[PDB]
Formats: C-alpha cells, sequence, structure tokens
C-alpha cells in the first residue's frame, strides 16, 4: 500500500516526498508539474532508536566522504564494503575488525536508516541564555515577564550561562554577583556598536555570563527587582524604545565572548522600536504604526531602513551561530515585519500575544523549556545539515530556518530555489519539529543522504545520518507509476512553501493556477472540451482543494491582517511538519450533536447546523462555534465534549493556539465564516475544468 | 616711628611679639569706624595723589582682602530698601558726608543723593564698615540654588594602593549631619578610572546602582533622577554606599584614568543647578580627553627655564563658571600629574586645590592625618553659592589686575561659583586720575551670594585711607606684609607669563628700586622703620617652594606653592613664607595667663636661623598649617620625660605625631601655647615632634632662611648685594 | 551682568 | 510638556516659593514677573495666557498667584489640577504667614514638594488670553 509506504517512512526518517518514483529520463527531467522536493524534518523523534556512540565511519573516497548505510554492498569475509554514492570499495577500520552476519553494526540494519551518533571529542561547551528584555510597558505585563523569565532560570541546567541586557531610553549590559552593588555598563540607545568596539568598551565564563548554579540567586533578585524605563513619557508621546541598538549588542556581546557555540538570545518587547536604527514608528501617537496599505502606497519610511537593520543582525548572529527569539506582546504593532529576519534565519521562536500577563504568553513561554524523558530541553544548535545525493541528482535549494553555509561541490544545481548554491547548511536553531524543505533536480534505487551535525541540549556533539531510496521509474511504465507515487498533502505543502516565499520577496497569484491547471491536464482524465469527462485519480484528488484554500488563506491575502501578523503566520508555517502545515492551510472542522459521536465535517457554511457544536482546529486559533439553537447531563457533555478534546491539543502545540468560544451572532463568529466555504469551491472547480479541457 | 634704620648695623631687626598691621593716618573718629584689616588692607596706607609719585615710591599699590572670612558678629540689616549712590550704586557707608540732614555725598563720585524714607546718621548701615544685606527679588538671576555636594573619585590601580578613599568615605560619613544646608541639600558620586561610573540612589531598590558609561569620547547621564538625591531623605541609602565604595575596587588592574571626560559628565550632572564639585586625583591623566605627557622632573642641577600644557581644564573651568559649578581638586599623587595645567580647573572656577603628596594610608601618616583634618575644615566651614563680587574705589583710582580663584568678566565683575571662608584675593591698582580735590579714598567690596539656606545675601566692606603728596609720607604708610603678598602675586603671573628668572629678578629689583628711590631722596643700608624687614620678607619669598631655584624641589610641589599664594589669604602666605619660630623647653608665666585658669605662655619670636637654635633645648615652629618641634640631640632629661614622655633621646618615636598629655607642669605650659597657637586659625595644624636629626625631616631646616646655602645667599649676603646696588 |  | 513653577503673593509679586531645571529660561521667567506686578485686586482668579510657543497657567487663591508655564501641547485640565493641589499644601501651613513675610523667597523649602508634586503630571504613565494685554 503507498499509503503505508508514505506513512511508515516519515514515521522512521522524517521525510516525505512529493514524488517517490523518480524521472528516469533527462528527456522528461523536466516534465513534473510539481518538483522533486522533500519535507524532511533533522531531529524527528522516534519511540527509542538505540544513541550509537561509534565515529560514523566515512567513506574514504575524498569529495564523496558519505556514511556507512544500509545502501551499501559488504562483503564480510573480504572485510570491504563498497560506498552506494561513488561505487569506491573501503577497508573496515579497526574496530570494525570483528563484525560478522550473526552480529552486524548498526548502521547497515535497514531498520536503522535513520540513526544518530553521539562523537565524544573533548570538553562539552555550556549552554548559553541571553535574556533582552524591554521595560517600556505598564506595571501588569512587566510584573508578569519577570515572573516568567524567574521561572525559566529554575529549569536551566547546573552549568548552563546566563546573562542579562535590559533596555529603555538606554541600554544596559548587566555585570551579575559582583560584591553588594550589582553594576552595569549603559550605552545610548541611538547609536549602534559593532562587536570589536563592544569588547573594548566592556573589557570557561565571563562577567557577563555566568554559570546558573553560581549565579541564580542573585538574577532571580535583579530579575525581579527590575522597574520600568525612569524616563518620563509625554503626553500624546510613546515611549523611547531602542530594540535595535539593544539586539545589536546583545548579538555583539555573545560574537566576541562565545563565538561558534550555542546561544539563545531571547528578547522581549512590550512595543515598537521607536529610536535608533531599527526604527519602526515615531515616537508621537498621533502617527499610527504601518499597515498593510499603509506599506503598498509607501506611507512607511521606516520598513526598509527597519528591516535592513535586522537582516544585518540576522546574517551576523546566523554566522556566528546564535539563535535569536522574539517574545513580543502589545495592544499595538510591534515591528515584527521588520524584524523576522532574526528568528527566521536563524531556528529562533517567534511568539506574539496582546500581553505578557495572559495565560497565552505564560503557558507558551515554559513550553520553550519542555524536557524529553531524561530531563534535557528538546532543542538542538548549531545544526549543520549536508546532502549527499547520486551523481544524478542536483539540490536546487532549500526554503526553512537555514543558512547557506556556501559549498560548493558536483551535487549543487546551478537553478537555485530559495536558499540554494549550497550542499551544505547552518541551523542555529532546531527541535524534534523543525522541518526543512529542499527541491531536487535530476540531470534503480538511487540515494539522498541527509547528515545533521548539531550540539545538543546536553553539551554532546551528534549526527544524525539519514539515507533514503526511491525507485527509478521502470522505462517500460514511467508516467503511470510516478503518477501513483505522487503525495498530493506533500506536494500541496512544497508547492505552498514556493508561493509564499516569493511572496514576501516580490503576481504570485498567477504562478499557482499555471501548475495545477498543468498537473490537471497530465495526470488527469478528460475528453477535449468537455468538462464534465474531467476527474482526477485517488491520487490527485484532494490537490485541488488544498490549492482553494490556500490562494485564499491569510498567507497570500495579506491585506485584512497587519504587517505583524501576515509576519508571524508565514514564519511558523515555513517551520511545521506537514500534518501541521496542512492544518493552516485547510483546518480541520470536528462536529458535535446528540445525533451521534463526534465527527469530522466538511469545512463549508453546509456544515454549520443550529443544533449542533463546531471545534475548528486552525493551527493557530481553537474555536468552539455553538450553533443558535444551541446557544439560547448530556447536553453538559455536549457542551464539553469539545472543550475536553480543545484541552488536549490547546497543550501539545507549542504556540498555544488562541482559544475562542462563541455563538451564532457572537463577536468572534467572524473566524468561523472565514476560512469556511475566486468565490466558492463549486465555482473554483468548475472554472478548473473548463480550462484543464482547454488549451495546453 | 619716624626713625631711619642701618640695615647692616641691626641684624635683629625682627620684633619679639607679632607683627601688627599699620593704623591708617586718619582723624580719630575716622579710623574707629575703619574696616578690620583682616578682611581688607592695602599696602600703602597712605595713598599717593598722584601715579608719578606713586612710580617714585617704586611700590606697589593694591589691595589685599578676605571678604568671606567667619566673624565673631556681623550686622545683619533687614531694611526695606537698600540705600546705594544713583550713580556708581555704591553702598552706602560710615565714610560718606552727610550735608543737608537727607542728602549724603557718595565718598566714591561725589555725587549727593536723597536719604531716602527709611537720625539717619544712627543707621546701622553708617556705623559699620562691615554689614550684610538681605538681597531684595532685583538681586537674582533665578530662584536660589539649593547647596549641591558632588563627589568625583579616582578609583584606579594607584588610587587604589594609597587606600585615600577610606578616609575621605569616613569623614563624610563622619560629617555627613555637618554639610550646610537644609531639607534642600543634593549629594552626588561618581568614581572612575578607564570608564565613568554613576551611582543611582533609590529606597525602592536593596542596593545603589552603578552605572558604567563606556563612551569615553561621548559621555552622558545615564538616568534622569537618583543620581544627584536628597541628603536627608536618602540619609540611609548614602550611608550605606560610602561603607561600600573603599570595598569594590580593592582588586582593581584598572591603571590608567581618564580624568577629562569623568569631569565632562560631572559638570553634565551639576548643569542643571551648580554646586560644589570635590574631585579627588591620585596620578597624571592619560586616557581621552584632557591627557597630559608625562616629564622629566628637574633637581638641584637644572637651569630656570609652569605653564599649563593644554587648554582643556581651563575651558571647562569657564563652562563650569557659566553654570555656577565650582571645582575643588584633591591631587593625592606620588608622581608628577601635570598641576599646571589640573589647577586651571580650579583657578578658574572659584575653587582651590589641595596637594597632598606621595599619600599611602600605611607609609604617610603625615599626609594622612593631614588630609584628615583638612576635609574636617573643608566639609564644615559655611559655604556661599552662586556668587559675584565687585570692587568699587573713590574716582580717580583704577583696579588693573585681579588674583585669586575666580574668572573675571567684563566690567571688571569677579564670578565666584562657590565661595568660601578660606580663600583670598589681591588687587593692584593705579592713580589713573590725580586725587588732588580729595584728601580721603575709599574701596568697597560688595559680595553677592546665596546661602545654605537659600537666601540671597550681600556682604559688603568698606576701606578708608588718607591721600598724601609727599615721597615720605608715602614711605611712613607702607605695609611691608602686604607689600610682600602683593609681591609674590605678580611674581607667580611672571612666572608664567615670563620666566622663574624674571619673577626671581622682579622681586630682587622691588626692594632695590624702592630703597634706591628712598636714598636719592634723603654709607650703610638706610631704610625707614616701616620698610626694615622689606629685605628680610622677599629673601623669604625668594627661598621657600614657591621661587626658590638650586633645590631638588618638584614641579607638583611648586605649582601647589603659587596656589597657595595666589588663593591664601595675607596671614597664612606670611606665616608660610616667614614662620614663627619660639623656644618651648623653657616656657614660664611671662604670657597671656588673662584668660581665666589658663596661663599661656608667650615666648619670644626667633628670627629664623640655625645661629638661633640650641642642641641644648627644644623649638617649635609655627609654618601656619603645621607646627614641627625640634628636639636637640642634647636636650635636658625634664623636657624629654616631663614633655615628651620618653627617658631619652633615643627613645622618641620615629614620627611622632603629637606629645601625650601628661600630668607634668611642663606639659601643661606647652600645651598650652600649642592650643593658642592652633585657636587662631581654622585649618588644624598638625604638629609633628618628629624633626629630629636622624627623621630625615629638614622641612624645618629649610624655613631658616637667613642662613646661606650652597644655591643662595644668606640674609647679610643679601643685604650686601641690596647695598651695593643701591648705591651704583 | 549683576546690579552688585 | 516641560515645566515652570512660580508661587507669589499677589499684592507686591513678592516671590514665595517656585521651581526650575534646565537640562530658554531666561524670557519666560521675566515675563512671569511682569505678571506678578500687574496682577491685582480685579485680575481674573482663573486664567490661561499664551506666549508664543508656550502656555501660562495661573490662579489666585488668598492674595497668593500659583503660576505655572509649558508647552503648548500640555492639557489644560491637568495644568489647572497641578495648581490646586499646591495650592491645597501649600496654603494649609504656610496660608497664615504669608502676608507677614518680607524677604524674597521665604518659602524656598516648598521647592520639595513642587517637584514631586510635579513628576505626577508631565508622565502619561478660567479665561483664555495671550500674554501679550497684560504686558
Ligand atoms: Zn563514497
Ligand atoms: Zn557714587
Amino acid at each position: 500500500t503507498y499509503l503505508e509506504f508514505i506513512q511508515q517512512n516519515e514515521e522512521r526518517d522524517g521525510v516525505r516526498f512529493s514524488w517517490n518514483v523518480w524521472p528516469s529520463s533527462r528527456l522528461e527531467a523536466t516534465r513534473m508539474v510539481v518538483p522533486v522536493a522533500a519535507l524532511f524534518t533533522p531531529l524527528k523523534e522516534r519511540p527509542d532508536l538505540p544513541p550509537i556512540q561509534y565515529e560514523p565511519v566515512l567513506c574514504s573516497r575524498t569529495t564523496c566522504r558519505a556514511v556507512l548505510n544500509p545502501l551499501c554492498q559488504v562483503d564480510y569475509r573480504a572485510k570491504l564494503w563498497a560506498c552506494n554514492f561513488c561505487y569506491q570499495r573501503n577497508q573496515f577500520p579497526p574496530s570494525y575488525a570483528g563484525i560478522s552476519e550473526l552480529n552486524q553494526p548498526a548502521e547497515l540494519l535497514p531498520q536503522f536508516s535513520s540513526i544518530e551518533y553521539v562523537v565524544l571529542r573533548g570538553p562539552q561547551m555550556p549552554l548559553i541564555f541571553l535574556y533582552v528584555v524591554d521595560t517600556c510597558m505598564e506595571d501588569e505585563d512587566l510584573q508578569a515577564l519577570k515572573e516568567s523569565m524567574q521561572m525559566s532560570l529554575s529549569l536551566l541546567p547546573p552549568t548552563a550561562l546566563v546573562g542579562l541586557i535590559t533596555f529603555g531610553r538606554m541600554v544596559q549590559v548587566h555585570e551579575l554577583g559582583c560584591e553588594g552593588i550589582s553594576k552595569s555598563y549603559v550605552f545610548r540607545g541611538t547609536k549602534d556598536l559593532s562587536a570589536k568596539q563592544l569588547q573594548e568598551m566592556l573589557g570557561p565564563s565571563n562577567r557577563f555570563l555566568q554559570p546558573v548554579q553560581k549565579i541564580d540567586m542573585n538574577l532571580t533578585d535583579l530579575l525581579g527587582e527590575l522597574q520600568r524605563d525612569p524616563w518620563p513619557v509625554p503626553q500624546g508621546k510613546r515611549p523611547l524604545r531602542s530594540s535595535g541598538v539593544a539586539l545589536s549588542i546583545a548579538v555583539g556581546l555573545l560574537e566576541c565572548t562565545f563565538p561558534n557555540t550555542g546561544a539563545r538570545i531571547m528578547m522581549f518587547i512590550g512595543g515598537p522600536a521607536t529610536q535608533g536604527p531599527g526604527m519602526v514608528v515615531g515616537d508621537e501617537l498621533k502617527t499610527p504604526i504601518r499597515s498593510w496599505h499603509d506599506i503598498d502606497k509607501d506611507n512607511a519610511k521606516y520598513v526598509k531602513k527597519g528591516t535592513k537593520h535586522f537582516e544585518a543582525l540576522a546574517n551576523r548572529a546566523a554566522t556566528t551561530g546564535h539563535v535569536i527569539d522574539i517574545y513580543a506582546c502589545a495592544l499595538d504593532q510591534t515591528g515584527l515585519l521588520e524584524m523576522k529576519c532574526c528568528p527566521n534565519l536563524t531556528g529562533g521562536y517567534m511568539v506574539m500575544g496582546d500581553s505578557f500577563n495572559t495565560s497565552l504568553f505564560k503557558q507558551t513561554f515554559q513550553r520553550v523549556f519542555t524536557k524529553d524523558m531524561h530531563g534535557q530541553f528538546k532543542m538542538g544548535f548549531g545544526g549543520t545539515l549536508e546532502i549527499k545525493t547520486s551523481r544524478e541528482i542536483k539540490i536546487s535549494g532549500a526554503i526553512g530556518p537555514c543558512v547557506s553555509l556556501n559549498s560548493k561541490g558536483p551535487c549543487v544545481s546551478e537553478n537555485e530555489i530559495g536558499t540554494g548554491g549550497t550542499c551544505q547548511w547552518k541551523i542555529c536553531g532546531l527541535s524534534p519539529t523543525t522541518t526543512l524543505a529542499i527541491y531536487f533536480e535530476v540531470v534503480g534505487r538511487g540515494a539522498i543522504q541527509f547528515v545533521t551535525q548539531y550540539q545538543h541540549s546536553s553539551g554532546q556533539r551528534r549526527i544524525r545520518v539519514t539515507t533514503i531510496a526511491r525507485n527509478w521509474a521502470d522505462a517500460q511504465t514511467q508516467i503511470q507509476n510516478i503518477a501513483a507515487s505522487f503525495d498530493q498533502e506533500a506536494a500541496a505543502i512544497l508547492m505552498a512553501r514556493l508561493a509564499i516565499y516569493r511572496a514576501e520577496t516580490e503576481d504570485v497569484l498567477r504562478w499557482l493556477d499555471r501548475q495545477l491547471i498543468r498537473l490537471c491536464q497530465k495526470f488527469g482524465e478528460y475528453h477535449k472540451d468537455d468538462p464534465s469527462s474531467f476527474r482526477f485519480s485517488e491520487t490527485f484528488s484532494l490537490y485541488p482543494q488544498f490549492m482553494f484554500h490556500l490562494r485564499r488563506s491569510s498567507f497570500l491575502q495579506v491585506f485584512n491582517n497587519s504587517p505583524d501578523e501576515s509576519s508571524y503566520y508565514r514564519h511558523h508555517f515555513m517551520r511545521q511538519d506537514l500534518t501541521q502545515s496542512l492544518i493552516m492551510i485547510q483546518p480541520i472542522l470536528y462536529a458535535y450533536s446528540f445525533s451521534g459521536p463526534p465527527e469530522p465535517v466538511l469545512l463549508d457554511s453546509s456544515s454549520i447546523l443550529a443544533d449542533r457544536i463546531l471545534l475548528m482546529d486552525t493551527f493557530f486559533q481553537i474555536l468552539i462555534y455553538h450553533g443558535e439553537t444551541i446557544a439560547q447531563e448530556n447536553f453538559r457533555h455536549l457542551l464539553q465534549a469539545p472543550v475536553d478534546d480543545a484541552q488536549e491539543i490547546l497543550h501539545s502545540r507549542f504556540p498555544m493556539p488562541r482559544y475562542i468560544d462563541t455563538e451564532h451572532g457572537g463577536s468572534q463568529a467572524r473566524f468561523l465564516l472565514s476560512k469556511v466555504n475566486d468565490v466558492s469551491l463549486q465555482v473554483f472547480m468548475d472554472h478548473l475544468k473548463k480550462l484543464a479541457v482547454s488549451s495546453a | 616711628g619716624l626713625r631711619v634704620v642701618n640695615l647692616l648695623q641691626e641684624r635683629n631687626m625682627l620684633p619679639s611679639t607679632p607683627l601688627k598691621p599699620p593704623v591708617p593716618n586718619l582723624h580719630e573718629d575716622i579710623q574707629k569706624l575703619n574696616c578690620n584689616p583682616e578682611l581688607f588692607r592695602c599696602t600703602l596706607t597712605s595713598i599717593p595723589q598722584t601715579q608719578a609719585l606713586l612710580n617714585k615710591a617704586k611700590l606697589p599699590l593694591g589691595l589685599l582682602l578676605h571678604p568671606f572670612k567667619d566673624l565673631v558678629q556681623l550686622p545683619v540689616v533687614t531694611s526695606s530698601t537698600i540705600v546705594r549712590c544713583r550713580s556708581c550704586r555704591t553702598y552706602i557707608n560710615p565714610f560718606v558726608s552727610f550735608l543737608d540732614q537727607r542728602r549724603w555725598k557718595c565718598n566714591l563720585c561725589y555725587r549727593v543723593n536723597d536719604v531716602p524714607e527709611e537720625e539717619p546718621h544712627r543707621r546701622p548701615e553708617v556705623q559699620n564698615a562691615t554689614i550684610e544685606f538681605m538681597a531684595p527679588s532685583e538681586y537674582m538671576l533665578r530662584p536660589p540654588q539649593p547647596p549641591v555636594y558632588l563627589f568625583v573619585f579616582d578609583v584606579s590601580h594607584n588610587a587604589v594602593e594609597t587606600g585615600y578613599l577610606n578616609s575621605v568615605c569616613q569623614s563624610l560619613l563622619d560629617n555627613l549631619d555637618l554639610l550646610p544646608g537644609n531639607t534642600r541639600t543634593k549629594i552626588g558620586f561618581i568614581t572612575f578610572d578607564s570608564t565613568i561610573h554613576f551611582y543611582g540612589l533609590q529606597e525602592s531598590l536593596s542596593q545603589p546602582q552603578m552605572l558604567i558609561v563606556s563612551d569615553i569620547e561621548d559621555v552622558f547621564i545615564p538616568m534622569p533622577e537618583n543620581l544627584l538625591v536628597n541628603l536627608n531623605e536618602s540619609k540611609e541609602l548614602v550611608q550605606d554606599l560610602l561603607k561600600t565604595l573603599p570595598q569594590m575596587f580593592t582588586k582593581t588592574l584598572e591603571t590608567q584614568s581618564a580624568l577629562g571626560p569623568a569631569l565632562q559628565a560631572a559638570f553634565k550632572l551639576m548643569s542643571p543647578t551648580g554646586g560644589r564639585m570635590s574631585v579627588f586625583q591620585t596620578q597624571l591623566p592619560t586616557l581621552g580627553v584632557g591627557a597630559l605627557k608625562p616629564r622629566e622632573e628637574p633637581n638641584h642641577r637644572s637651569s630656570a627655564k609652569m605653564t599649563p600644557s593644554t587648554d582643556f581644564y581651563k575651558k571647562l573651568a569657564l563652562d563650569c563658571s557659566g553654570q555656577q559649578v565650582a571645582v575643588d581638586l584633591f591631587l593625592l599623587s606620588g608622581q608628577y600629574s601635570d598641576l599646571a595645567s589640573l589647577g586651571c580647573i580650579s583657578r578658574y572656577s572659584a575653587g582651590s586645590v589641595y596637594y597632598y603628596p606621595s599619600y599611602h594610608h600605611q607609609h604617610n601618616p603625615v599626609q594622612v592625618q593631614k588630609l584628615q583634618k583638612e576635609l574636617q575644615r573643608y566639609l564644615t566651614r559655611k559655604i556661599g553659592f552662586e556668587a559675584v563680587m565687585r570692587i568699587r574705589c573713590t574716582k580717580g583710582l583704577s583696579i588693573h589686575t585681579f588674583h585669586g580663584n575666580f574668572f573675571v568678566r567684563s566690567t571688571d565683575l569677579l564670578s565666584l561659583p562657590n565661595v568660601n571662608p578660606d580663600a583670598g584675593y589681591a588687587v593692584q591698582m593705579s592713580v589713573e586720575e590725580s586725587l588732588t580735590d580729595t584728601q580721603l579714598v575709599s574701596f568697597q567690596s560688595a559680595l553677592l551670594y546665596t546661602s545654605s539656606k537659600g537666601e540671597r545675601r550681600i556682604r559688603v566692606h568698606t576701606l578708608c585711607l588718607p591721600v598724601v603728596s609727599t615721597l615720605n609720607d608715602v614711605f611712613l604708610g607702607a605695609d611691608v606684609q602686604a607689600i610682600s603678598g602683593l609681591l609674590a602675586n605678580m611674581a607667580v603671573d611672571r612666572s608664567m607669563t615670563a620666566s622663574l628668572s624674571d619673577a626671581r629678578d622682579a622681586l630682587v629689583n622691588a626692594v632695590i628700586d624702592s630703597l634706591s628711590a628712598y636714598r636719592s631722596s634723603v654709607p650703610g643700608l638706610m631704610v625707614p622703620f616701616s620698610l626694615r624687614l622689606f629685605p628680610l620678607f622677599v629673601l623669604a619669598l625668594l627661598k621657600q617652594k614657591s621661587f626658590q631655584t638650586g633645590t631638588n624641589a618638584r614641579l607638583d610641589e611648586r605649582i601647589f606653592a603659587m596656589c597657595q599664594v595666589k588663593n591664601q589669604p595675607l596671614v597664612y602666605l606670611m606665616l608660610t613664607t616667614h614662620p614663627s619660630l619660639y623656644r618651648v623647653d623653657n616656657l614660664s608665666d611671662e604670657g597671656a595667663l588673662n584668660i581665666s585658669d589658663r596661663t599661656i605662655p608667650q615666648p619670644p619670636i626667633l628670627q629664623l636661623s640655625v645661629e638661633k637654635l640650641s642642641r641644648d633645648g627644644a623649638f617649635l615652629m609655627d609654618a601656619g598649617s603645621v607646627l614641627m618641634l625640634w628636639v636637640g640631640k642634647n636636650c635636658t632629661q625634664n623636657f624629654l620625660s616631663q614633655v615628651l614622655g620618653v627617658q631619652n633621646y633615643a627613645s622618641i618615636p620615629q614620627p611622632m605625631t603629637d606629645l601625650p598629655e601628661l600630668d607634668t607642669p611642663e606639659s601643661a605650659r606647652i600645651i598650652a601655647f600649642i592650643s593658642w597657637l592652633r585657636e587662631q586659625r581654622p585649618f588644624f595644624p598638625i604638629l609633628y615632634v618628629i624633626a629630629d636629626e636622624s627623621p630625615m625631616k629638614a622641612n624645618f631646616l629649610q624655613n631658616m632662611i637667613e642662613d646661606r646655602t650652597e644655591s643662595a645667599l644668606s640674609y647679610y649676603e643679601f643685604l650686601l648685594h641690596i647695598q651695593q646696588q643701591v648705591n651704583k | 551682568t549683576s546690579i552688585i | 510638556m516641560v515645566l515652570l513653577t512660580m508661587i507669589a503673593r499677589v499684592a507686591d509679586g513678592l516671590p514665595l516659593a517656585a521651581s526650575m531645571q534646565e537640562d530658554d529660561l531666561q524670557q519666560y521667567q521675566s515675563q512671569a514677573k511682569q505678571l506678578f506686578r500687574k496682577l491685582n485686586e480685579q485680575s481674573p482668579t482663573r486664567c490661561t495666557l499664551e506666549a508664543g510657543a508656550m502656555t501660562f497657567h495661573y490662579i489666585i487663591e488668598q492674595g497668593v498667584c500659583y503660576l505655572v508655564l509649558c508647552e503648548a501641547a500640555f492639557p489644560k485640565k491637568l495644568a489647572f489640577a497641578y495648581l490646586e493641589d499646591l495650592h491645597s499644601e501649600f496654603d494649609e501651613q504656610h496660608g497664615k504667614k504669608v502676608p507677614t513675610v518680607s524677604r524674597p523667597y521665604s518659602f524656598i523649602e516648598f521647592d520639595t514638594f513642587i517637584q514631586k508634586t510635579k513628576k505626577l503630571y508631565i508622565d502619561s504613565r478660567i479665561m483664555v488670553a495671550n500674554i501679550e494685554e497684560v504686558l
């Protein structure tokens, strides 16, 4: 079963391809209406594979240097193994001299096709957590932020290093535990500083970065005594907030102290940048913050210059290997559009709420420090992803939280998609859910090898090696099996990230149908000029419905949203696996009534019954709608069956979705009526068939 | 006292009793009202009638004033209006001329004024030459500023090694309630090394905040509040910082000091309000603006070849003056620090410098207790803020040169960001128009200041002097000590302006030309009675630290000696230049036993010569700021056991700070005489008995200005050179 | 300036 | 939006208490004294004057005038609310001896209460004239 094939391979290898049977010819290596790509999750969790304490046993062929994998032909009596990417024959290292078929190495069993190695070289490096706190907020918000940061301090490992940077009009770099005076270095929020400058002005451990076990008591008291920015805010003005300078100082600090080691810059802001480089909005309240409508008519003189400042900090932190998180909670916009590249280039988080004093932020913030079965954080640092492909496979590029290392080789394609031109990428921050998208190009069973070297939260260096293989299409029957190996869910998300990438870097809503119509004409069934005869196989049947919700989603219709919300939505889509990505594009809807147990229903106005309860799960919102008749012991169980089921998913999802309890004639019933229903799906499908049976 | 004295025949000219200032030749009722000569005196009590007569006398005409001196009693007038002249705005004084019983003639511009509707001759403004007014609203540029004290500390590695910060913070803790002011008093603190450290003080926080400004080339204020805090409201918060400060920089490796930028930050902190800035520096500034090059110090061999090295601290001082900010400099350096440039911060802001050479908490107990006593006076004496002073004289006389720590605005308005009671000033005058019409001239100084209680007050001193037309009457009224003080101030300016040679030559020629002019208007060296101490006091000027030549003196020593000449009152300039030498091992009952139970001995003053000493006894030297008790190698056993508390000469302690109070009448006599000496002045002078043959305290010897040396003439050799040039 |  | 506060006796314009901090001040402190000289028994007890970009506000209660100057954008309702509690505290334990003092600024120590109250109006966290008539 191709379904069993797709499901079992994502479970084991953390990968899902648009096509599972690949082009066998250069004649039609161009034929792909949807490119050969993969949704790769490098740190995909799975019930307990053995941590392999070897050295990964590399292929001695210079450029190749692939990892020993189950696709390699072995010879246990000649003590040789043949690499599957270049056919050069290797000799087993001394420690493998006593291997046999009765007891073979783990990296050769096909069950261990995705395997993790532990490389203990020398002294581990401690983790680094740098808090960057805004003090221009209300006391309710600032107090709750202080309490949240104090809690996270009690979860950090005893050896981890901690620093504190507070900023208002000025920027303070705090020197912890210094006698009984508690000093700090104050900088103007009106000018930027390089790493070299900051090193000279400030003078393994530091005065500014000290272990938790030796500092937690002093840092807890300091965090609890933080007060708002002492500078008054005149009437009709915003506070002078120097977000861009405080971040460039946090980046510059770690850059000259602990470069090339896992560190997490956690910036907490309660408003937009109003001063200095990176400024987002003016300081007078009468001028509102930029909107999407203000952006296109060119009434936003701060976007281009503000984005350029944070794009430079993003590339600075990503080159050094450090992570930038953005926790923004305010009632107005905050500047995510200008600062998006910092948690996008690095693997940093981006949390967005109305106030730090809500259950929404507090619970979301402590899920950052969720530990596994051994008491260690579910986060990795300094991840280097290298991809080894067969001679006939070339890498066009990657779309996701990563940065190119500008490494060249025979596996690099000439036409680059997203961040291409390399067979190696750096992911400063990654979690078990981090999912990249790699687009390939052909120029059986060719094999693609994923090698991810990262720093574990324990400090150990680790290498995850995933080797996959997909059958070369049989030259006698290709286009029939190629259509059979199509993954409509994976391809839709892979095509979706292509659309968002060029929209976020620009019409995009003219490239989408061209591939949908061409896909209809190639893998569909129809008589010419007969739209009623058009139809799709079960392999492609869900694809147009997937692309219908995509072109109308908030990911591409940026209006009716603020620029910060559009950047926030696009942020989480570029990082999620397939399962959660489908939820974003097409929210799942469950119905609750007396007539039967809970059951999924269609996302159409026809599912809205007066005597029924609906649970719409957008990834960003859990919404419970009460029908008009329902609105007005087991109708309690009808009014809590969604609450119970919503409660379980309202805990697993890292960015805790917003919870809505609305009704017919409710204020927030708008959220249900928008994503439900160029007009409707029926009209969309009929217009599609009239063009697929039409000119080619 | 009309006699003529032969200096070559006397050689014992110095009297045994203290020198009293001359009494001007005025009518008995005019002199009875004259100002106290310690507040205001003149070089020539008989004013020359013409500039030609003044030029013939070859003596300098000028005034020396101590206007803010602490007084026993002060008349404070509260009248609804201040009565001033309608032209030169001269305050009505005891030396005016009433004619129509409601019309008075101004004694400075001769204009008749309406006596305002407020017997007017009984009015206290006409019966007291020194008086203080309550300034009305028109004498205020702004509401009275509060008392603001900002303390700036050097915390480099060299400064930490001196240990000065331990005693300074202790003196502040001891005298925190004694700082002048009311509830409006504000206090602040700044420390620095290569970076500037501000200290915020709030009760809402458990500990003070040390805010580091590291941009040396662009200083700023890191916090809008809580850096200059209210003293009595934040008393406990100020006390905790003063206890913690000497403990923060123990392990400091910072060796460079950025004094300039630190002063720039301190000026910005006080720019809104103004006040007193207390700067404590221990080494040469080497980082940032105001950096000063090192210099190789002179020795006894170097020729006479002092000026500031930069104008930074001079420009910065003028900016402080424009904001009513005064800067007091405490230099506790052990090496060259270019005080010739650093002193500019206090000269042009009406501050004063305090020099403690080679201060160390463990190695120099003399400087340790000297700093303790001087800080006691510095933190407890009265103070006036945002002050100006004007000096008026009778028409025909003109002030042409000002001496002291201030900034001379145009129209000869002396700006004084702070006025302190230990400051002295000098002025040089000339007869611009002949005083033919007048017989009396007057001089009036007015000090407008804001008290530490927030009251605008005006302190006025008025002096009246007669006019003479004969060269003999000019010489008969000469004040030798005042002439010595004015020549010292003129010689200091000559040094910067020209060279130390010209300064030394102008001092010698002042004795030559005056006595040669005297001689040409009458064998040996004949001088009038009023000038018998003139060559002696000038020789004393040429031998002390300011102008001496073949000494091993260091640069910062000479600059500080010149700073004291420009800033001290005349009494302490004379006490320093010509100390008083008494023999104290044989005190008896010829003294001022007048003051109750105490009997205070009054031994005769001895001329400064080793020939006057004796290995059989002990000699105390009053140097003004210090009392050195020399003990001869063969001092009698009575003085050792009954005064020193020691059995033999060998057992006197290496540095002996003070005598013990023992239960002997000999001890009671000497403690009386020393107590009586110290009660005459504000900075308590430390008495050291360590002058001994082997204590390397040959400072005492340096003061015997009459003996010769391998680099200077003796007093006799000086008189012989004077006579040779007089009869040339 | 000043009227002192 | 910045400030200037003066308390004076209406009869002779005698200053009682004030408060100023810079970081001009001269031209606006003079115009303040011009007003204290012109005010008398027939002046309005509550008025607002506007000098150029800045704006004067004052009240008169029991022969004592409470003047404040601020940037014209400062809310007028807050300017008068600031003058009343000043009058409330000043008149409570200084109003008995106001018509007896003779020295200027005989209540400089009211500086402390002024600046404390002053902090609580400049941080957001009746007649109209143009100050040219009376002068
Ligand atoms: Zn190979
Ligand atoms: Zn006159």
